[PDB]
């Protein structure tokens, strides 16, 4: 195997590690069906400030998914759930948070950061003023918000409250101080993963060498050289007649490249015999 | 042509892993999430 | 301002067979010298569609089902269908998206709008400019707002044949509404021209609304508002299997649906247009 020589880190223009108060500094979080959207754009982020705060206590990513960042905008989503509905903040996994309140995208997946608010966001009668959707005529697709402040028809027929046998779309959580951990209000920041990049620097195009490379949406080792492929302006990269990518439009300077793999192969040994000699020649 | 392409397309079989990509399973998932699904795609591709 | 018309009629329901419609670039992958088989949310071939002949009193934009995604076509002479309300309830009761082209910009927002009972473009008919976006009055609890880069489109009443054919495909995925754009020049008397036309990606829209209905915002024309001549359709995207023939430049040049007829279900097994004479095992029943 030919051992590579060089690093190729190519990206569009670079900003610094920005501070994000929407990640770790927000004090009051609203309901989950009307989950507050704040976003992250154009910053090389690590989200170590998820860990680095005195406002949170869980520190888990859905935690190797913390560095899962060389894509479009991350949405730091602010809402308070219950302990039995911490479990439903997930890509898919259609519980009462995911099917109707807050569904998560599934290209990459961020971090769900809860915090113990037994003494602030709860009461002994149940802080029922925070609510959630449990049944609605229509399921959420991923990354949606539901701000229907409306008395709801439970079957699609004109049965709205305050008429009889007509249901509300909102149950109470049951944020009790007198219960255990399963019924506590938990201030939850979710980084919805659907332009930031974690390992985002800029290095040189080490062309015509067995290198490493890290691109906008493309990693691997190989040989780099300009290409002549008629890329469309809406086409990022090329693939071969097989299904691995061998051509890329450069993330930094848009030069259409080729990606051949590094050279490799077998080894023979041509010997005439130990009784004959002790020299060999290899193929 | 067929026996190469059948050998080609069975690279892209998941074999019970979360993807058929050994470097996503390497890099994107946890190191306990990795070796579970590294050991799946080898035994799949080895007997393919 | 939420205003109504003098008369809103039903269209002529003129039936048509959509021959080669709905094709787009799914991915950002370039491939060449190749022939690629995929399913995605596609408009099928030979699909029976209906002609929404909007003519001078007819105004077709009720609640129309979206449910995953839709195909849209419009042979245009007066450039009438230029807006779309997306959402679930179509009232000021759930979060909706108003995508409009107001002859200067593409204005897209994601809010709980004060939705009128009539989605139209209040446009003066003898000159073709919009007075007010009389679809909402204001908005509440927004998540998105955008204005595109500026240009101009002549949207007055024109006569003769249809000179403009626009091809539109809308789809709900991961919050991102994907809206793709196709266009060709035409010279069109009746329902639709036969022929092949692709689409390309333009918009990646994290709108965040429950997309289950759509009301295609038309353009009103009166100097009490009316309309004028526009032939536009409604089609449905289905999880069907397509072949994708790529030329040497990576332009999709032809496509074959697998689920039309047993001839074209055979093509997806052979992976060609050329099929030799004989018998070929295809999938079980
Ligand atoms: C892919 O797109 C490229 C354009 O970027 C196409 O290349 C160009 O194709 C045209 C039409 O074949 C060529 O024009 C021809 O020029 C000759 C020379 O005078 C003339 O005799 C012909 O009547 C015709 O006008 C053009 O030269 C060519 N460009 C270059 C640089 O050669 C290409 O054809 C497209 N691919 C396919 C498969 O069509
Ligand atoms: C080595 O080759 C020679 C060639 O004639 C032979 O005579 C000799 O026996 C060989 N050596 C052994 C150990 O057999
Ligand atoms: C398409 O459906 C309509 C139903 O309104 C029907 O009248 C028409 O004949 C159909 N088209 C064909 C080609 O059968």
């Amino acid at each position: 195997r030919v051992v590579p020589s060089g690093d190729v880190v190519r990206f569009p223009n670079i900003t610094n590690l920005c501070p994000f108060g929407e990640v770790f500094n927000a004090t009051k979080f609203p309901s989950v069906y009307a989950w507050e959207r704040k976003k992250i754009s154009n910053c090389v982020a690590d989200y170590s400030v998820l860990y680095n705060s005195t406002f949170f206590s869980t520190f888990k990513c859905y935690a190797t998914k913390l560095n899962d960042l060389c894509f479009s905008n991350v949405y730091a989503d602010s809402f308070v759930v219950k302990g039995d509905d911490v479990r439903q903040i997930a890509p898919g996994q259609t519980g009462v948070i995911a099917d109707y309140n807050y569904k998560l995208p599934d290209d990459f997946m961020g971090c769900v950061l809860a915090w113990n608010t037994r003494n602030i966001d709860a009461t002994s009668t149940g802080n029922y003023n925070y609510k959630y959707r449990y049944l609605r005529h229509g399921k959420l697709r991923p990354f949606e918000r539901d701000i229907s402040n409306v008395p709801f028809s439970p079957d699609g027929k004109p049965c709205t409250p305050p008429a009889l046998n007509c249901y509300w779309p909102l149950n109470d959580y049951g944020f009790y101080t007198t219960t255990g951990i399963g019924y506590q209000p938990y201030r939850v920041v979710v980084l919805s993963f659907e332009t930031v990049c974690g390992p985002k620097l800029s290095t040189d195009l080490i062309k015509n060498q067995c290198v490493n490379f890290n691109f906008n949406g493309l990693t691997g080792t190989g040989v780099l050289t300009p290409s002549s492929k008629r890329f469309q302006p809406f086409q990022q990269f090329g693939r071969d007649v097989s299904d691995f990518t061998d051509s890329v439009r450069d993330p930094k300077t848009s030069e259409i490249l080729d990606i051949s793999p590094c050279a490799f192969g077998g080894v023979s040994v041509i010997t005439p015999g130990t009784n004959a000699s002790s020299e060999v020649a290899v193929l | 042509a067929q026996a190469l392409n059948t050998l080609v397309k069975q690279l892209s079989s998941n074999f019970g892993a979360i993807s058929s990509v050994l470097n996503d399973i390497l890099s994107r998932l946890d190191p306990p999430e990795a070796e579970v699904q590294i050991d799946r795609l080898i035994t799949g591709r080895l007997q393919s | 301002r939420c205003t109504t018309f003098d008369d809103v009629q039903a269209p002529n329901y003129t039936q048509h067979t959509s021959s080669m419609r709905g094709v787009y670039y799914p991915d950002e992958i370039f491939r060449s010298d190749t022939l690629y088989l995929t399913q995605d949310l596609f408009l099928p071939f030979y699909s029976n569609v209906t002609g929404f002949h909007t003519i001078n009193h007819t105004f077709g934009n009720p609640v129309i089902p979206f449910k995953d995604g839709i195909y849209f076509a419009a042979t245009e002479k007066s450039n009438v269908v230029r807006g779309w309300v997306f959402g679930s309830t179509m009232n000021n009761k759930s979060q909706s998206v108003i995508i409009i082209n107001n002859s200067t910009n593409v204005v897209i927002r994601a809010c709980n709008f004060e939705l009128c009972d009539n989605p139209f473009f209040a446009v003066s008919k003898p000159m073709g400019t919009q007075t007010h976006t009389m679809i909402f009055d204001n908005a509440f609890n927004c998540t998105f707002e955008y204005i595109s880069d500026a240009f101009s489109l002549d949207v007055s009443e024109k006569s003769g044949n249809f000179k403009h054919l626009r091809e539109f495909v809308f789809k709900n995925k991961d919050g991102f509404l994907y809206v793709y754009k196709g266009y060709q020049p035409i010279d069109v008397v009746r329902d639709l021209p036969s022929g092949f036309n692709t689409l390309k990606p333009i918009f990646k829209l994290p709108l965040g609304i429950n997309i289950t209905n759509f009301r295609a915002i038309l353009t009103a024309f009166s100097p009490i508002w009316g309309t004028s001549a526009a032939a536009y359709f409604v089609g449905y995207l289905k999880p069907t299997t397509f072949m994708l023939k790529y030329d040497e430049n990576g332009t999709i040049t032809d496509a074959v649906d697998c689920s039309q007829n047993p001839l074209a279900e055979l093509k997806c097994s052979v992976k060609s247009f050329e099929i030799d004479k004989g018998i070929y095992q295809t999938s079980n029943f």
